[PDB]
């Protein structure tokens, strides 16, 4: 219940924006239950805000994602149903912070928290798939280019591939739905937007399709040598 | 005569008597035998927290700059405030002659973090 007056007091004044951590630690029991942290404050504030970037809060978001519960932030930015609204102004900052968030690595949860975060980021990728749909008309490609670029970026191999495989082997229906949505997006993307556009999206689609294929596919070559093994054993 | 049960006694014995403002735990065990320490510390006081250090020490001669800031670049370019904090920290570190990760390093880090408010 304290979270309401807490966020009220927070937004009510323009604090130093770094003394916020101290003010929170003081006003909060400092370890009672961190599931009522800024994690949901961003979304519950942006809901009523709608067509507004809500500044002075992204700084708090950054000072939180510095060292806080990354899992809750991930699941809450995943379940954020902003594709329907498609503000293209707030979701832009959301993808920007998510990029630097997923760039380096995740953190340890000493439990299946990692698998939960993986499922969350899978749902987040599903959400990102709607970027081209929100940018199909674009009568009033900027967001589409950046979204497909971040999509391609997030596919760093030997880092998340095993995690995505685990996630896919932990539940299928969600993954099949994501694949069907990807197919639908690729089909809807059959318009000649640009040379780079509608071309790299297919590449990311094939990459996503190859994600559950295998992780150690035999790609070696140039083995110019008559193998005597089979010869001798035969 | 051999330990066979734990890390070097001197380090844990000395760090065990530090302030309650700090909190020490262990990362994935990549320092089983020689390093014998991989600590993560979170300053809990009337100040804004920050990224934790690595704290990997060497034998008791202690020429050990234990933290190496593996996540220095992005986690410190995230905000200009903590970036300047890190810069002040680094400028303060080099003046320490034969610093000690156990006490001196963490003490200077906490001092800089508390002076960060200028």
């Amino acid at each position: 219940v304290n979270l309401k007056q807490a966020i009220l007091q927070a937004w009510k004044e323009r604090w130093s924006d770094y003394q916020w951590a101290i003010n929170m630690k003081k006003f909060f029991p400092k370890g009672a239950t961190w599931d009522i942290l800024n994690l949901a404050d961003a979304l519950l504030e942006q809901a009523m805000i709608g067509p507004s970037p809500n500044p002075l809060i992204l700084s708090y978001l950054k000072y939180a994602i510095s060292s806080q519960m990354v899992s809750y932030s991930s699941v809450l930015t995943a379940i954020s149903k902003f594709d329907d609204f498609s503000r293209d102004l707030c979701v832009q900052a959301l993808l920007d912070i998510m990029d630097m968030f997923c760039d380096r690595l995740s953190c340890h949860g000493k439990a299946e928290e990692c698998i939960g975060l993986c499922r969350a980021l899978l749902s987040a990728l599903h959400w990102l798939l709607r970027c081209t749909a929100a940018s199909a008309e674009r009568l009033r490609e900027k967001q589409l280019a950046m979204c497909l670029q971040r999509l391609e970026k997030t596919l760093s191999s030997t880092k998340n591939r095993a995690l995505l495989h685990i996630a896919k082997l932990e539940e299928a229906s969600s993954w099949t739905a994501i694949e069907h949505s990807l197919l639908k997006l690729g089909e809807i993307l059959a318009n000649l937007s640009n040379p780079q556009l509608r071309s790299q999206a297919e590449q990311c689609g094939t990459l996503i399709r190859s994600i559950p294929t295998m992780l150690s596919v035999h790609a070696e070559q140039m083995h110019k040598t008559g193998f005597p093994t089979v010869h001798a054993v035969i | 005569d051999d330990e066979r049960q734990s890390i070097p006694s001197v380090l844990q014995g000395e760090v065990a008597r530090l302030d309650p403002k700090f909190l020490v735990n262990l990362d994935p065990s990549h320092c089983s035998n020689n390093g014998t320490v991989h600590l993560i510390c979170k300053l809990d006081d009337k100040d804004l927290p920050s990224v934790p250090p690595l704290e990997l020490s060497v034998p008791a001669d202690y020429p050990a700059q234990s933290p190496l800031w593996i996540d220095r670049q992005w986690q410190y370019d995230a905000n200009p405030f903590l970036q300047s904090v890190h810069r002040c920290m680094t400028s303060r570190l080099l003046q320490l002659p034969d610093k000690h990760s156990v006490t001196a390093l963490l003490n200077t880090w906490a001092q800089s973090v508390h002076q960060a408010c200028l």
